[PDB]
């Protein structure tokens, strides 16, 4: 009863934050309601829909504040499944952390708005959607891509900015004046903005012919500049991605490392003949003829750790094979030395026998 | 041998308790909890089928006693206590801290009590440095 | 005759399930038939040319019809070829397969409707062309790739998304009155997406310089995320296949892996001095001075064998010459360690000679 | 006189074919005049401007003619440089080439023209234009890489075609009567063909709410598709110009081995003590105290082919150190070997010694 | 005091030079600077908020004329750190640096103006905002992956220009009469251009059948083409922040080895028993029981030294890791060679001994 | 030895029907589907390329001999051997269980037939383990 | 011995001025700034780190006589120089020209004297010949 | 020797002309095309930076008496003439065909004559196969 309710607080703690599996749908389906009732204002705003769409945003944006609460009430208790926090200091304590203030701020802000709406309720939409990422990892992700290529992003940044400006002030002292789209600056470099980019929108554009090939001869140069950081950002997303499943991969070698160092320690520790080796034996009794079959017992477990540990070996890479092998590689040249060191000795004693 | 076949026996049948010769995945369970550990169905299947040969989903006693009687050296553990070392080895010099060893040994996979640990560093710190050297910490663990 | 027969069932079978020659040029003319039958379609919508276009229209699909017929006869019939479906009754329990089933389908909804009418059969056209890829490789690829990299997918969707969503809302703010295009959040959403997906129809366009600046400002980085996708998703591509090469590859190796080692167990078996060597004379009589000759063929398998499985153990990757080396240099490492015993040997032997 | 006809005649034709230096410059002056030649035809064509257009065009044309004429007939004269063609035969010989036949009739097309014509005149340019490659390479590259990722490029092309079909259907159903834009199917799959390129004119856009609800979902995905086959081109792009990187590297090794392994037989040759070395000597001999004045010579040959060939040994990729130093492992195999083997020996001299 | 004066020169120069840390930050605010005065003149260009744009533009343009005097004046005085330059003839010797001619004639510029006027002014607000790179790392690094990526770069400029080209001129022939668009080949080939680029302004486009169909399957593979070079120099840019980052990891290696080598060597010259190693204990005395003090500081700077070296001996990349293996491996080799040589000595002596 | 070439004599005119004393493709390929075995002819092509050694396209009598009289040892058929059979080891073990011949052998390539198999496990299952190693058994295929 | 242990313990008393019997980081530095030359805390830290064993920031007298005692060779600095020496072989060849010793040993890092250098290429140029082998250097540091 | 230095001084002096005991660049290339070939000035430079020791430009007598007394095992040739045989071995299998080396030996690089590539074969072809192998031919010439 209290253990089951111990049981499933962690379980809940655990869906409501970092999830495997089924909460993984679950949070999927809270996101889609939120989607939805985001299209729902959408439509509401529309105004011959208005009508159906306020009838039923009403309804959905009741269920989505009744789940927001129910949700940041649980999560708020079961805070006290993890060590760090337990009891109702502990969950206050845990509530104090930034991201339940956001959480609390909405709710809060939610609640009074229901009970000039349509702006704050278009605000406090896009700010749970925001909330819906719950652990920063695609900020994170992309921050961290960023940094990363921090001096190509900056070099594509600058030539293509300088492109943007040089081509603007061209155009607009070519266009100046027979052209109507740009009798100011201001409208000559919004027109460059929105050329560079590849939008065309089309409500501005070079008529004088040496303005059409002043627009061009830099237009070409500043696509393709403002096209890098994309596929900058790709490349780099890739290559954190790969980076991050690098280092998962090397924690999920270094726990089976220890669960085989465990178990090879158990079964050193569990030798019949062998003596002093009580202090193993004991903890098993604890668990707890039977001798001999607790050292089958724990050589079996030694023999499946390192089966485990085996196949949590594998390469995954290049330079992870290399570095294995290295280690191997300097093994062998220390009983490579030590090999030499003893026939050092033989031809030594050659004199000796001789 | 001949009182080493005995107590072979005496194990074989304190696991098959049914007494048909084949260790059965529920008999191993059922004596695994009594001695206080619950194992995953999954679990037992991946252990059985470590020391299974025959394919059969058991164990008959030939493979049993080749089971224990496989000598520690046969196994070929050198090179992955080595490696696993070499994993938690976060310097690469060759040996570990003590501490590093208490923490870890004591928070990871199949957590080991106090007095395992304090036999653990009582036959590594053989030279009573504490910085064991993981790697004939496995050569000793091998004689 | 009936050989023949069961020989040509097998290579019509082949063709028209995956093909490697000839029978990928009779895909890419079925193709083009039904393209060509598609465009025409097209031209017939168009009223002007209606006439000649639905008159070779009518024709054209005639052909297609009963080429389609016909091919989902044959298949069926060569369905008996391979060993999992013979007899009528396997060529039904081919049938059965999803693909079948919807091939079928497509035939009787053609059928009836030959025997409103546009959209059924611009649907028609639609699902055949659907059909036309026979194994889901294209779709297979697609979402493997997906799959993969669902990271960053699903980062750069987040980020696209909220972009998009802040941009429309911001300059609806910006635009509400003044711009005549954004008289509806529904508008300005439809705005942002055409926006920062580049395809700038230019129907609606920020005015006011606030709503420009805005805009400006969150496109720039809208564009870059919405053009992330593609350019993640050719990565994945091209990574995919290279993995599928490479497993391609093995398969490769591993089929004359079992050519070498079946070629050199018979010539180790064909020894004429070892006896008990009748087991493989027997297989060699029975596909039948002659012994010698036996032994000679046998050996000159062999060795052809050998260097065929050799050129099949190409590099290809550096993993492939890493694991490749690494078993040879664990060989090596025993092979020293035997040696270490051996002068752990002759060392103490020195004492019984000294 | 005659001597220097040739080198120069070697010397031209080196120009006139693949260039290294100068050549190059050469190539890209030519290469300029005929584009400023396209340009003042451009310029022609603008009415306002056709006066002095015209006017420069024709002397600018008639450089260009004369420049190609002359070029042929040097390029056809200095095709006898070559051992493959020599004298007036091999000339015309030559001249049979595709490539030539292309070159003669884009020159006799243009003086028939210059001794409707602006057609003409135009095409010409463009073949010209074609023609300035001289070696196809970009177009061997761009085949080679469509080749290579012919699966990628294949998948991307079907996804999309689908999008554009179904996008296109969709949204002529759902404007086919409340927007005159998609009056017919065809006006509905030039707007999607346009919209999914993100080219977007905006001469037709979906207007009904549906519709571009519609348009907004299927477009996402097909500029993603249609972007796809960019992205996938440059990669191959990349990847095939570091593979030909690689061959050129892997021939410039080939040289040098030759000349290492030259340059020390005849050092190994031109020994002083050792006699029978004549056949070397002579050589030196038929190119002109002496003796050690000819083995010094040798020697240092021999030294500075082995350097050259050593910085020849640049790893230039992961894989050219492994297979190197795989061979090298090889041979540290079987040297550990003959060392196994010598062991053996002398334990089982042991016995004998014992 | 003068020493100090000296030390705050040098700091001053290296802030003003390539700086690391704080100095970036306020290189940051100057750049931040600049670009708020080119807004100000954007607005300024605005009529109707041009009363306070041009009130606040003047102050802040007397801000940044009198920082930018101040600090080429700082940058001229503290031109006297570094040992290449010294005194007020160092300094003028530095000032003739090309980067301080462009400064200082921006400088004079703008004074002359202060004291058509917005032509120039926004010139100079583009010459400065040139100028803010200060090193042209951005404007090496695009030129090194453009002359890297050469041949990809030509093939797609050569394929793209002839798709245009071509393109342009058949969809003129198509549209010359019916459409008024294409009146002429120049506005023929500017819509070529700005539609293969996806800028698709829809000023122009064609409307007759057979020349949108043209359009359509060439501008497919225009803008295919016209996107390659954005991705190809992404790529380029990628692989050369690569690079440069292994050189500096290479450079950050070669500082340490000399550290290790010298600690090493004076290490192995402080040893106590040793004689003759005055010649290392003078370098300490002139710094100044001890000599064990001074052996004991040596050997412990000795041990730091190694350690820093060895982690900055990390792999950072397959290659340098196979490279410092197969170093260690030729050790090997060696080794194994003088075994080879010594058994070969032992067997030899066993006929002496037999 | 002496009567080694005559054996090696009687196989030659065997094989080389005309007698000429250089063995034709045809006459080859002849031979082959007497023994009831068809190849393709680019097979033979490559064949008699792998034992030719003078680019003629036929093998006179020394070549002949020389491919006869190579024992295995000196075609240093280690290496590949181990290879293989690393191929077809899935676990990396070293070792690999007896079903998976029987099916691998028996369905890729060139199948064998199950007294071939039989004697292969015979003389494999020296120990009469089944999981037979490949590296023991190319060394005593070497032997 | 008990010779180098007094000895030692006069170093000790040199740098523990407090004579506590650990060697504060303050200490160190003070002494160190007395020889001539500043520290950085940071590297002063790191240098009793490296020291360190028992992980108090200081070192007691086993640990001082440890770090005396402590000979080259249990250092094994044979392949740290011997890569030190390569990264500053720009050739490969395996050896090194004086000059480049004489600018770079006097210019990197902790730039010695000339009379330091003279002694390194004195017991570098036992040959004479000033393309030094760093190989043999280094061989030669450790006899 | 000292009939050996008496050989070398008289190539010296053969080679320095002027008789200043430095060899010029342009002496050794006016003798070499008095041998009958012609170098580039560039050519010629990096050939006397092989054997230049002393960074003058020209060559003192010791450096010419040990340019002539360095025998090719000092050079250590060998894995050099392995790794460019095998560069021209389009096969990895050890050997090489004869009608290779006589195109590529004369035809790549500094073309050889027929009589240089003859004794060539002569050298190589001790087993008279035509396949030399190249590992036993460098290993030959190192002997
Ligand atoms: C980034 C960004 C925008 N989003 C996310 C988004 C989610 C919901 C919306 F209603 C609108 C947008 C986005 C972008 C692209 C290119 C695609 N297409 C694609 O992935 O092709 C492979 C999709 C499917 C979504
Ligand atoms: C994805 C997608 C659309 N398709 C497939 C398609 C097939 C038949 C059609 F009628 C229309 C479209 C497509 C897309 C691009 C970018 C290109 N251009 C190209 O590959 O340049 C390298 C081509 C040639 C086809």
């Amino acid at each position: 009863r209290n253990a089951f309710y111990r049981k499933l607080q962690n379980f809940l703690y655990n869906v409501l934050e970092r999830p495997r599996g089924w909460a993984f749908i679950y949070h999927a389906y809270v996101f889609l309601l939120v989607f939805s009732c985001l299209v729902l204002s959408v439509f509401s705003t529309i105004k011959e829909y208005e009508k159906s769409s306020e009838g039923a945003l009403y309804i959905l944006e009741i269920v989505t504040i009744v789940v927001f609460g129910v949700e940041y009430f649980v999560r708020i208790w079961a805070a006290g499944c993890c060590c760090r926090y337990r009891g109702w200091r502990g969950r206050l304590k845990f509530a104090r952390k930034p991201f339940c203030v956001i959480d609390i701020m909405v709710l809060i802000a939610s609640i009074a708005v229901l009970a000039s709406a349509l702006r704050s309720l278009r605000f406090l939409q896009i700010l749970r959607m925001i909330r819906m990422d719950r652990r920063g990892g695609t900020w994170k992700l992309l921050g961290s891509v960023v940094y990363a290529h921090s001096k190509e992003l900056v070099t594509a940044w600058y030539i293509g900015f300088l492109c943007l400006i040089l081509a603007s002030f061209l155009v607009y002292l070519a266009e100046k004046g027979e052209n109507d789209h740009f009798d100011t600056y201001a409208d000559a470099l919004w027109w460059g903005l929105i050329t560079l980019t590849t939008i065309g929108y089309g409500d501005k554009y070079p008529q004088t012919w040496n303005g059409r090939l002043l627009a061009a001869t830099f237009t070409l140069i500043g696509v393709s500049f403002f096209a890098l950081p994309a596929g900058i950002l790709g490349s780099g997303f890739a290559l954190k991605v790969q980076e991050q499943h690098r280092q998962k991969h090397f924690e999920k070698r270094r726990n089976p490392a220890a669960g085989l160092i465990q178990s090879a320690w158990r079964f050193y520790a569990t030798n019949l003949s062998r003596t002093d080796l009580h202090s193993t034996w004991q903890y098993y009794e604890r668990t707890v003829g039977l001798k001999v079959s607790i050292r089958a017992v724990c050589v079996m477990r030694f023999l499946v750790s390192k089966r485990k540990f085996k196949e949590s070996l594998r390469p995954y890479d290049v330079m992870d094979v290399i570095e294995q092998y290295s280690a191997g590689h300097l093994d062998m040249l220390s009983r490579i030395k030590s090999l030499q060191s003893r026939v050092d000795q033989i031809v030594g004693r050659g004199p000796a026998i001789t | 041998t001949e009182e080493q076949i005995a107590e072979f026996k005496e194990a074989f049948s304190l696991f098959d308790k049914d007494g048909d010769g084949t260790i059965t995945t529920k008999e191993l369970g059922t004596v695994m909890r009594s001695l206080g550990q619950n194992p995953t169905e999954a679990e037992l299947q991946d252990m059985i089928n470590e020391v299974d040969a025959d394919g059969n989903g058991t164990i008959d006693f030939p493979e049993f006693l080749t089971m224990m009687a496989r000598k520690m050296k046969d196994t070929d553990s050198e090179e992955e206590i080595r490696e696993a070392f070499r994993v938690f080895d976060k310097d690469g010099n060759g040996y570990i801290s003590a501490a590093e060893l208490r923490h870890v040994m004591t928070n990871l996979g199949e957590k080991l009590t106090d007095e395992e640990v304090d036999e653990m560093i009582r036959e590594a710190d053989i030279d009573g440095d504490g910085q064991v050297n993981y790697e004939e910490f496995v050569q000793m663990m091998t004689a």
